[PDB]
């Protein structure tokens, strides 16, 4: 049980480090560190088997009304050097008229 | 101008037996200044004033002070004797005896204060 | 994507003062203190609620093994007297 | 027949055996009494039920 | 096993078990604690909630 | 006697009737650090004085009004700001008051903590390895 | 049971006793008191019996102390109770009168022979100190509190 | 509540106030055993007995079977509770009664009102056990 | 100081007793006044021995 | 502590009439001041320049048992601003300052002295504000002030009698309406000193159901007071207004 073990039997057992000639490469990954870079790992993978299961199955016919307000990702011939997958968003800023920027160029 | 004023037949020298066993206990407070100061920061249980006092004012004032705060006051007609029963070798005209929560001189406050809301 | 020409709206912000950039400086600290404090205090009453419900599934186990010893001693009761 | 509903109240806490005598007064208008079997007596007011 | 300097006193252990179920009943309950102080009223020191009712609905 | 009128014909209420004409809020951000300030008054006061845990979604509430502590009559030697110690707002006060070296020490071990591990600990990993 | 362990921790909390054997000991003599007390209500008002055992039961608790002079009914003699005995004991009459700053302080008084009941020093925590005693509770004349020698560490330290 | 160090109720000091259900009057008469006189020796204090209208009921909605335990119970000498509610069911006043002011002996001889008043923190159970009564919960007994 | 702490004191403690004097009176009066500026006089006489 | 000086904010309250304000290291309860400018018994007051004339005035609760009751969360309070309030032991009217306060001046509050230089005070504080009515009399004979009283709908009783149950009792027959609210404070050393408090309570909650009152809510108003409670209940209905 529990109250048939003694304190030596309950005492911890330490961890070794990694060695000093090869303390450069980094900290030695136990089972611990192991663990949380092989969830991080199954999750990325598990994220992207699921974009490229809906990259496969996708309608070429599709239309949502999202498409008349935002610009598509395109290709890399029509976008350029900057072409990222993602569809680009907007920043805020507008093209702002000329009565408006009269305004703010008296106030400055 | 004392209308709660205490009746001889064995009343006043209960009201300073009590005040005698509160000053043994350490429970009390002695002179108009520290009776006010008890009744308006309200540990006070009941406080006991003088009658015979050049000029009354004093221990008139006090008892606006009491019924605001609701505690019960009572004239004993004798400085020089509540003095004597405090053990201060000084004549005291106002005397109030506070509450602590665990105490044998309690059961004393509360018959008294019986008492004391009977008279009044 | 970051923006890299500086808009007009840029150019013509008013520098501000150092009374306004002590207050600024000091909500910035009381934030972030308040944010770790948040977390800290999140995290031990989510370590409070791991260990009830540890101890609540013991209760519900010996529960389920006080049911079934009352189950089968009422129909041991019960299978003599419909024999 | 849905609003049929007669019963009022009940005076007091009743007697302890029963109740084998009563009698209003004809002059006033609420005071009752009662006369039990364990010989007690009791002498209500309707106002006052309680 | 290794016991405690607490537990080596019966006394000093109902002391200490006692200051901290003590302390356990004021983040229960309320307790009086002595009413306003020599300062005064300087608010309601910890906090004013509205929108808690604290009564045993009778 | 008996005039012609004056037609005068051309959502949330402006003041509270039942409670005597609170102005809405005027959510200035003085304002609003003033509220965000009450909701971290735990963090502010450190540890000495703990506060009832309100946290609703939204801090600053509909009807408020900025006011002024006057004056108790039975208190005047210290219990009463100087005139070097009245501020304008409550975060100058706060920020007036000690402890604000305090404050940055605790700041300074949650960055401490909080760039334990993250880039610049395998930035150093990778310049030992790449040396 | 919950109910008891909570209270047994009540009264050695609020009375600094050792553990729960002095509790059930005054529990146990103030059962025997309330059960004198049950047993003589049992019979009617003015029998002999009940009115002498009654007035000798009532006239002993005022003696010693634990019954208020005020109230001297048998049915207040029912209503007795455990925190009137522990207040009675000697360890809190010390911390009462202020001749110790806390009740585990009192103990260690009265364990090490400063205090004195009258004319003999107490070694005894327990000891239930009647009414007419409890006046002539103070430091004996051979503690350094009450006077003769300076004492132990004192006198390690003035050499 | 005031006067409670978990689940220890200090309200409750003599005389004591014991609520009665209609289980234990039943069975106390059925015992051929007196209320008042055993409460008292039961507890060795002074207690005062009571009895709400919901149990006045439940023994009146029983038959004239029962016409001796409801004399019993309709001794003039017992407090009575009149209740303000509806359904008159006994279980559910005592527990409403107890859970609003805490202060009481609930004397019930029920299984389910005595699990159903285990529950709640600080008021003791008493039964009788065929030779006396017998109280549950309460440390000072 | 002390001396100036000292006679702050005592006239609080006398002007106590003639602000609940002169109130707690229905028409007050001007000899007790009059004696305790006599007394306040007398003090100020007191201190300057020493 | 709360210095004079800081600067605090003013939000309102669950009940109607009464506000907390907030700020830096102290949360306080505070009222709307009727007569702006002046405190009644030098407490602290709250001026707030709105974009002069508008003032609060801060609730002691170790002062008064009715904002110790309401900081310790009372269900409601029945004195909506517009409400007449017969208060019971109006003693030298420092409490009764804020009841005024809280029912503003289209309410009324009948203020019941019984000793004379405490109604020399509360005849001062109603002299300031005028919708408090001052009525020395004896709170235990209310033949007296039926001229006076018309029918309210709040009772405040602070009275530390050990009669205090007729003595509301009588009261609310008199001057309640169908449903009449009121706040009692009980103080069990007052009503018996022997027994323990919770009995006291309780026995005192009967009595006030024989007196034909429905108690809905009881606090024990702890961190403020001992053995105080607070007893809310409904005159001759279940709910309050109808
Ligand atoms: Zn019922």
């Amino acid at each position: 049980m529990s109250s048939l073990r003694h304190a030596i039997q309950r005492r911890a057992h330490k961890e070794r480090a990694q060695p000093l000639e090869r303390q450069r490469l980094g900290i030695l990954e136990k089972k611990k560190d192991y663990r949380l870079r092989a969830r991080d790992y199954k999750k990325k993978q598990a994220v992207l088997k699921s974009l490229r299961q809906k990259a496969a199955e996708r309608n070429e016919d599709e239309f949502y009304f999202g498409m008349m307000s935002r610009k598509g990702p395109g290709s890399a011939l029509t976008r350029g050097k900057g072409f990222t997958g993602t569809v680009d968003g907007d920043r805020g800023n507008k093209a702002l008229s000329v009565e408006t920027v009269r305004l703010l160029k008296t106030q400055d | 101008a004392a209308w709660p004023k205490a009746e001889d037949p064995a009343l006043v020298q209960e009201l300073l037996d009590c005040v005698q066993q509160a000053s043994h206990y350490r429970q009390l407070k002695k002179g108009a200044n520290e009776t006010t100061k008890s009744v308006n920061r309200g540990t006070s249980e009941l406080v006991i004033l003088a009658a015979d006092t050049q000029p009354l004012s004093i221990v008139l004032h006090i008892p606006l002070i009491c019924e605001e705060k609701n505690v019960p006051y009572v004239y004993v007609p004798s400085k020089v004797a509540l003095g004597r029963a405090c053990g201060v070798s000084r004549a005291v005209i106002a005397v109030s005896l506070t509450s602590n929560e665990a105490s044998d001189l309690n059961s004393k406050i509360r018959a008294l204060r019986d008492k004391v809301e009977r008279l009044a | 994507k970051p923006q890299k020409k500086e808009t007009y709206m840029q150019k013509r912000a008013v520098v501000v003062g150092r009374e306004e950039r002590k207050l600024r400086d000091l909500m910035q600290k009381l934030t972030t203190i308040r944010k770790e404090k948040i977390a800290k205090r999140k995290a031990k009453k989510e370590a409070q609620r791991e260990k009830l419900k540890k101890e609540l599934a013991e209760i519900e186990e010996r529960r389920r093994e006080k049911q079934k010893k009352e189950k089968k001693e009422f129909w041991e009761r019960e299978g003599k007297k419909r024999k | 027949r849905m609003f049929a509903k007669p019963f009022l109240g009940q005076l007091g806490n009743g007697h302890v055996q029963g109740v084998y005598s009563m009698c209003k007064d004809k002059n006033s208008l609420n005071c009752i009494a009662s006369g039990s079997g364990d010989g007690v007596v009791k002498v209500w007011d309707l106002t006052t039920r309680d | 096993p290794n016991r405690k300097k607490e537990q080596r006193n019966p006394r000093v252990k109902k002391r200490k078990k006692y200051e901290e179920k003590q302390k356990k009943l004021r983040s229960v309950k309320a307790v009086y604690k002595g009413g306003e102080g020599p300062g005064g009223y300087q608010g309601e020191l910890s906090g004013i909630k509205t929108n808690l009712v604290k009564s045993v609905k009778l | 006697e008996l005039s012609v009128r004056v037609p005068q014909l051309p959502g949330p209420p402006d003041t509270l009737s039942d409670w005597y004409n609170i102005p809405r809020t005027n959510l200035t951000p003085e304002l609003k650090r003033d509220l965000q300030l009450l909701r971290m008054r735990d963090v502010v006061a450190m540890g000495k004085q703990f506060f009832k845990k309100d946290n609703r979604k939204d801090f600053v509430p509909e009807y408020c009004q900025v006011g002024t502590i006057i004056a108790g009559a039975t208190d005047g030697v210290s219990g009463r700001l100087t005139r070097k110690e009245r501020k304008r707002t409550i975060v100058e006060e706060v920020l007036s008051s000690d402890s604000v070296s305090k404050y940055k020490r605790k700041y300074h071990e949650i960055q401490e903590h909080k760039k334990s591990g993250r880039k610049g600990y395998y930035k150093k990993l990778m310049a030992a390895r790449k040396r | 049971e919950a109910a008891r362990l909570d209270s047994e921790l009540k009264l050695v909390g609020e009375y600094g006793l050792r553990n729960k054997r002095e509790v059930w000991r005054v529990l146990l003599t103030l059962s025997k008191i309330r059960r004198a007390a049950r047993i003589l209500l049992t019979l009617d008002e003015k029998d002999p019996k009940r009115l002498f055992e009654g007035n000798a039961l009532i006239r002993r608790l005022v003696r010693i102390g634990v019954l208020d002079e005020s109230r001297m009914k048998l049915d207040y003699v029912l209503a007795l109770k455990a925190e009137d005995f522990l207040e009675r004991r000697l360890q809190t009459l010390v911390y009462k009168l202020g001749l110790a700053k806390s009740i585990h302080h009192a103990r260690v008084l009265i364990r090490q022979r400063h205090i004195r009941v009258g004319k003999q020093i107490v070694n005894v925590p327990s000891f239930m100190v009647r009414l007419d005693s409890q006046k002539h509770i103070d430091f004996a004349l051979t503690s350094p509190f009450g006077g003769g020698r300076p004492g132990r560490v004192r006198r390690k330290k003035a050499k | 509540p005031s006067s409670m160090f978990f689940e220890h109720n200090e309200a409750l000091v003599p005389p004591y106030n014991v609520l009665v259900d209609t289980n234990f009057l039943s069975r106390t008469v059925g015992a051929k055993l007196p209320l008042l006189e055993s409460a008292m020796d039961c507890l060795y204090a002074s207690v005062n007995i009571i009895i709400t209208s919901c149990v006045m009921a439940e023994l009146e909605k029983l038959g004239p079977r029962y016409r001796v335990a409801l004399m019993i119970a309709r001794d003039e000498r017992w407090q009575r509770l009149t209740c303000d509610h509806k359904g008159t069911y006994a279980d559910d006043c005592i527990v409403d009664r107890v859970q609003k002011h805490r202060i009481y002996i609930v004397a019930t001889n029920d299984r389910d009102l005595k699990r159903r008043i285990r529950k709640i923190p600080g008021v003791p159970i008493m039964s009788v056990q065929k030779g006396k009564y017998a109280i549950e919960r309460l440390p000072g007994a | 100081p002390k001396v100036k702490g000292r006679i702050s004191r005592y006239l609080a403690n006398k002007c106590s007793i003639a602000s609940r004097i002169d109130n707690f009176s229905e028409k007050p009066t001007r000899h007790f006044g009059e004696v305790l500026r006599q007394q306040l006089e007398q003090r100020l006489e007191w201190y300057a021995k020493g | 502590g709360a210095k004079a000086g800081k600067k605090v904010i003013v939000e309102p309250h669950r009940h109607k009439g009464v506000f907390v304000a907030r700020g830096g290291k102290e949360d306080l309860l505070c009222t709307a001041n009727l007569v702006p400018g002046e405190s009644v018994y030098g407490e602290k007051r709250i001026s707030v320049e709105t974009p002069t004339k508008t003032e609060y005035r801060i609730w002691n609760p170790f002062r008064s048992k009715l904002a110790a009751g309401i900081l310790g969360g009372l269900e409601t309070i029945y004195m909506k601003p517009g409400s007449k309030v017969l208060y019971l032991g109006a003693a030298s009217g420092t409490s009764v300052s804020h009841v005024a306060d809280i029912v503003g001046p289209t309410g009324a509050v009948y203020a019941v002295e019984f000793s004379h230089r405490s109604g020399r005070d509360l005849i001062n504080m109603a002299t300031r504000r005028t919708n408090v009515i001052p009525i020395v009399e004896d709170a235990r004979k209310p033949m007296a002030y039926r001229m006076l009283v018309p029918m309210v709908d709040v009772i405040f009783a602070d009275v530390a009698q050990p009669d205090q149950a007729r003595i509301v009792g009588i009261n609310a027959r008199l001057f309640l309406k169908q449903g009449g609210g009121l706040l009692i404070s009980i103080k069990a050393s007052c009503i018996d000193s022997t027994a323990p408090p919770e009995q006291v309570f309780a026995s005192e909650v009967q009595k006030l159901r024989e007196d034909k009152f429905f108690p809905k809510e009881q606090l024990t108003l702890e961190p403020y007071e001992r053995d105080h409670a607070m007893v809310s209940c409904v005159y001759l209905q279940k709910e309050f207004e109808g």
